[PDB]
RNA sequence: CGGCCCCCUGGACGAAGACUGACGCUCAGGUGCGAAAGCGUGGGGAGCAAACAGGAUUAGAUACCCUGGUAGUCCACGCCGUAAACGAUGUCGACUUGGAGGUUGUGCCCUUGAGGCGUGGCUUCCGGAGCUAACGCGUUAAGUCGACCGCCUGGGGAGUAC
């Protein structure tokens, strides 16, 4: 679906410096312009097209999807591409243990709603200032790191993630589970806990949001079909 | 360090000159260092240690650096 | 930023006083290839060289003798 | 010094179906060819291809199936300190039957079931499973 | 070591080819040249056990040469000691 | 196919490592970090300090495009040196198109001399010339209305250490640093460097043609110990300094700043 | 249907500035009689609480076993830490002989018949590890036949 | 093994070619080299300094500290044959992901510049798989193998007695 040019573009065929390069992201690697790493779109592109058509399939089955990307980049971009097919994300520090261990979470997730329901359908008022400003902050902190997994229920069934070598806390959770991943795994990275990797550029603003739209519009003709 | 005060030089200033040439010769710290006898290995270990050191300085550090402390 | 790879020469000349006094203290010392940035290779020879000339008193092997 | 030129092979193989390396190339000898062949035959590698008229580099291409490789074990049994001749009563059964042993006899270097079903024994070269 | 010119004269005089050098006779002969070189030096530097361990090392290679040529072609062999003066 | 290898070396060929071609097309701006996307690995963390221009306020939004620089690769994450360099060897061409008629014509206005010769700002930056160079003659522009209008007509010019001197009125009128390390010596000749890196007791000002230079702490400014440079100066800025001491034997030219 | 055996528990100190807290270590493995086998080990203050956590781990990350019958397909070794153990498919009627932690394991996966020793080390926790590692690489006839591209009739 | 110079001299590495044609690897006994101290004979002796002497310190101080100070350290030729003689890691060969250096060659390239792209030798650090009781080792293995040798079998008694 995706094509090359745009791609190019956006700037997935960029990767790292390579001192900072993965041996096992050799077979993806193309070559190294100015001593830094390219990666192969010739390799990467059916690799997406997969990828993308494994999500749609999940999500025709009704399946929960999870956006991962803490990098504070592209923060407001996975936020906004998991909204537009509401699906669930996290924008925000990943909590070790979200998924494995879900049910201690799950009490956080019940405070957080139980903390905006207070603020917003109660219309009480009238409480001491500091308790109120504590509260307050409280709400903040729950909103910032589970925010987009508040109706999230249970565990999703698959987990799409911006960088692997930055979310492995993720990445390895999804694994101890068994959680389908569909991780963008630049040169640095590791791509073995992954399922579905998509060798591509996490750090550049473009190509991450590119990466985000696609996998967005087919998770919506999947949940249309 | 061998120095001669310039033409309407200060003393103090002079003094200062003098000084760094001092510390830029490192005599005093050659007269430390031969103030004892130093064994041949401790000399060694000394160097060996101090190395050691140095590479933790520029290498370790610099792997923590990237990571912010709060 | 060696200069003896630069001007490319085959072997330092302990004749060739002048350029050895680049190399030299003030107190009479050989300079440290941290400092002057010379090649490894070049800075073994130059020092050599500074020795042969202090032996032919061309240079002095320090500021305060006479 | 080069002692043992199949166990050699044999550990080159190992370190290939160990780091999934495709192919492996080493210098040809016939004995080591014949080797290369049996192990095709019972389906431990892919192809062997030996090129070259001076000096020929034997090289096999090794079997992965789902990710993991073929060859599981590959062990010398025989070896130049210590040579290991066998009956053809008291020839082994790898993996109980599951891996092969090639065995060198009289006529020409083959699997160890291979040996029994013709009636003879001989020098064993390696187990592999 | 052994002067450029007296090498190439032992290999003219030894070798077939003149080219060779690498023949095994001309090699024992460019050993025991080299020998009989370093007897005079250690004469007068009997202290020097450094290089006398090179000259170990060369008489040893020799010795293995010879012993090489022997069961390989023993006329050649008897040729050469001949020639060399080498008791065995 | 081969359409991604004839693709790479022709996106090769339609890009240099200098800032030369000015192709970082400016994505986002926000106060204090511009950044842009020259088609490299990753954006520029861009000051602002870079894109203003004489008066202290920004130029350039959305969609502009100046070249930055290169030849340094990856400190972890990230991808440029500055375009303000850029900037340089726009000024270096000027400078040099002098030669093609024997006469750069612009405006150079030098009111006084840090170091011998008056300074000369041209454009945006300011550059510091030989003491010569600001007059023609013995003219002196201290009788001259304060920061004046002329051009600049170059005096001399260093070649490697970049200090140019030059003109001021007169329209009508028309191995390597060490051998030699008495040019800017003799006792506090002010110079304008650039400085690199702040090692938490120095500063590392050096520019005058492959030298270093440390303004380590202690003078700096008007308190001693407790001023931590980083705080007190800058990153990266063309400053007052001058050398108070060279020896050209353990190369350490140790200048000054509290001047 | 599954049966969990509790092979050891054993009392662990730690030292802290009042004097000794001690804490009980329980050791289980789960299996359903077939291939399935999972061990355990859990930790707490008071050894039935142990025990039970030591379960809880055990019923998660099972694991398959290819069992030809009531026996294992072919001699095989299996080592984790000082623990090495060797184990050998036997005849119906032969029983498990087999000692301690190793014994348990067995008996759980569902293996009727084996003739098998540990070697070195007998640490229960490392020894089960072993005996479960040995199980695990274990492969079937089928699996050899698709491995090496031939039928189980090749393979004998 | 360390100032500089000369004379005699051993090894290493690279560059191409040319030649020899398995001549190789390892090695019980055997032979040699083997820090420091120590011994013998003859020289030498500045500094340093076992021993020794005095002064302190101390309950004592046959020590630490101070003031002196002789063997010895230095040279020649012999002997001794041991050290945490350590990488606490036998030698030789093959094979198995990477990064940052140092040093010393060498091929090409506009050396347009201190550079660019390789390719060899030796070497320091970090780390992957794997290995390991763990610590750690990690292409200079403690990984995967082969060849040969050396050595271990609870602590003490004892590396002692005969």
């Amino acid at each position: 679906t995706v094509s090359m040019r745009d791609m190019l573009k956006a700037g997935v065929h960029f990767g790292h410096q390579t001192r900072y390069w993965n041996p096992k992201m050799k077979p993806f690697i193309f070559g190294a312009r100015n001593k830094v790493h390219i990666i192969n779109l010739e390799k990467t592109v059916p690799m997406f097209n997969e990828a993308l058509a494994e999500l749609n399939k999940i999500a025709s089955r009704k399946g929960k999807i999870l956006f991962v990307g803490t990098k504070r980049a592209a923060s407001e971009a996975v936020k906004d591409a998991a909204l537009s097919c509401d699906q669930f994300f996290v924008n925000h520090r990943w909590l070790g243990g979200m998924l494995t261990n879900w049910k201690t979470v799950r009490q956080s997730i019940k405070r957080l709603k139980d903390l905006e329901t207070q603020s917003q359908d109660g219309t009480f008022d009238k409480l001491t200032k500091k308790e109120a400003l504590m509260r307050t902050r409280e709400l903040e902190k729950l909103e910032n790191s589970l925010g987009g997994i508040k109706d999230m229920g249970g565990l999703p069934d698959a987990l799409f993630v911006i960088d692997a070598d930055h979310e492995h806390i993720a990445i390895k959770e999804a694994n101890n589970l068994g959680i389908p991943v569909f991780a963008i795994v630049d040169t640095n990275s590791d791509p073995d806990g992954v399922d579905f990797v998509i060798p591509g550029n996490d750090d550049a603003i473009r190509a991450v949001t590119l990466y985000l739209g696609a996998v967005a519009a087919t998770v919506r003709e999947g949940r249309s079909q | 360090p061998v120095i001669k005060v310039r033409e309407n030089e200060p003393f103090d200033v002079a003094l200062r000159r003098f000084k760094r040439s001092c510390e830029k010769a490192g005599v005093l710290a050659e007269v430390r260092r031969r103030e004892f006898y130093e064994k041949p290995t401790t000399e060694r270990k000394r160097a060996k240690a101090s190395a050691v050191k140095r590479h933790a300085k520029k290498l370790a550090r610099e792997n923590a650096r990237r990571t912010r402390l709060y | 930023f060696c200069r003896f790879t630069a001007e490319g020469v085959q072997e330092i000349d302990y004749k060739d006083i002048a350029t050895l006094k680049n190399y030299i203290t003030e107190s009479g010392k050989i300079v440290p290839s941290r400092i002057t940035g010379t090649r490894a290779k070049y800075q073994r020879q130059l020092a050599r060289a500074i020795k042969r000339a202090r032996y032919l008193s061309l240079l002095p092997y320090t500021d305060r003798h006479q | 010094s080069m002692q043992d030129p199949i166990a050699d092979m044999l550990t080159r193989i190992r370190n290939g179906q160990a780091a999934n390396k495709a192919a492996v190339t080493m210098p040809s000898s016939k004995l080591k060819v014949a080797i290369a062949n049996v192990l095709k035959e019972e389906g431990f590698i892919e192809d062997f291809k030996v090129e070259g008229d001076t000096k020929p580099e034997l090289e096999l291409t090794l079997k992965y199936f789902q990710g993991k490789a073929v060859v599981e074990s590959i062990q010398r049994v025989s070896r130049p300190g210590l040579r290991i001749y066998k009956r053809k009563d008291e020839l082994p059964k790898v993996m109980a039957g599951l891996g092969i042993a090639v065995v060198s006899t009289s006529k020409g270097v083959m699997t160890d079931r291979a040996a029994r079903q013709a009636g003879l024994g001989g020098e064993i070269i390696c187990y592999v499973a | 070591s052994l002067s450029t010119e007296a090498t190439a004269k032992i290999v003219s005089e030894f070798g077939r080819d003149a080219n060779d050098t690498g023949s095994t006779e001309v090699q024992v002969a460019l050993l025991t040249a080299q020998i009989n070189h370093l007897q005079g030096h250690f004469a007068e530097h009997k202290k020097d056990h450094h290089s006398r361990r090179g000259l170990l090392r060369m008489v040893s290679q020799r010795r293995k040469l010879l012993d090489y040529l022997k069961r390989k072609d023993v006329a050649r062999y008897t040729q050469l000691i001949e020639r060399l003066g080498l008791r065995r | 196919e081969s359409f991604a290898q004839l693709f790479e070396e022709s996106l090769k060929e339609i890009e240099t490592r200098p800032g030369s071609i000015v192709r970082g097309v400016v994505v986002a701006i926000d106060k204090d970090v511009v950044l842009v996307d020259a088609g490299l690995k990753s954006e520029s963390a861009i000051p602002a300090e870079q894109f203003k221009n004489a008066q202290g306020e920004l130029e350039i939004q959305v969609g502009d495009e100046v070249d930055v620089a290169l030849d340094a690769v990856e400190d972890g994450f990230g991808e440029t040196l500055l375009s303000r360099e850029k900037a340089k060897r726009h000024e270096a061409w000027i400078t040099l198109e002098k030669a093609y008629e024997d006469a750069e014509t612009v405006t150079g206005v030098i009111n006084g001399k840090v170091k011998g010769g008056f300074t000369v700002e041209l454009n945006g930056i300011r550059a510091f010339l030989p003491g010569s160079l600001v007059d023609v003659r013995p003219v002196r522009d201290t009788l001259h209305l304060e920061g004046k209008e002329l051009e600049f007509k170059v005096i001399k010019l260093d070649q490697k250490r970049n200090n140019v001197v030059v003109s001021r009125r007169a329209v009508i009128e028309s191995e390597d640093p060490w051998v030699a390390i008495a040019k800017r010596y003799p006792e506090g000749t002010k110079l304008t460097g650039r400085v690199t890196n702040l090692t938490d007791y120095g500063c590392f000002v050096e520019i005058e043609e492959g030298v270093e230079g440390l303004v380590h702490v202690s003078e700096m400014d008007w308190t001693n110990k407790n001023i931590h440079p980083s705080k007190v100066v800058n990153v990266g800025d063309v400053v007052e300094v001058m050398v108070l001491d060279i020896d050209e034997e353990r190369r350490r030219i140790s200048l000054g700043l509290k001047q | 249907e599954l049966q969990e055996k509790l092979i050891a528990v054993n009392r662990v100190s730690k030292t802290v500035k009042g004097g000794r807290i001690f804490s009980f270590t329980a050791l289980t493995v789960v299996g359903d009689g077939n291939g399935r086998v999972g061990f355990g080990y859990g930790k707490a203050r008071e050894v039935p609480a142990a025990i039970q956590k030591a379960m809880e781990k055990a019923r998660r990350n099972m694991i398959n076993v290819a069992l030809n019958n009531g026996t294992l397909q072919h001699p095989v070794k299996g080592v984790h830490t000082g623990s090495r153990v060797f184990m050998q498919p036997a005849s119906e009627g032969t029983g498990i002989i087999a000692g301690g932690a190793m014994r348990a394991v067995l008996e759980v996966a569902g293996v009727h018949n084996v003739l098998a020793k540990a070697y070195g080390s007998t640490n229960p926790i490392n020894v089960v590890r072993a005996t479960i590692d040995g199980l695990e690489n274990m492969n079937s006839p089928e699996m050899v036949a698709a491995k090496r591209g031939k039928s189980v009739e090749e393979i004998l």
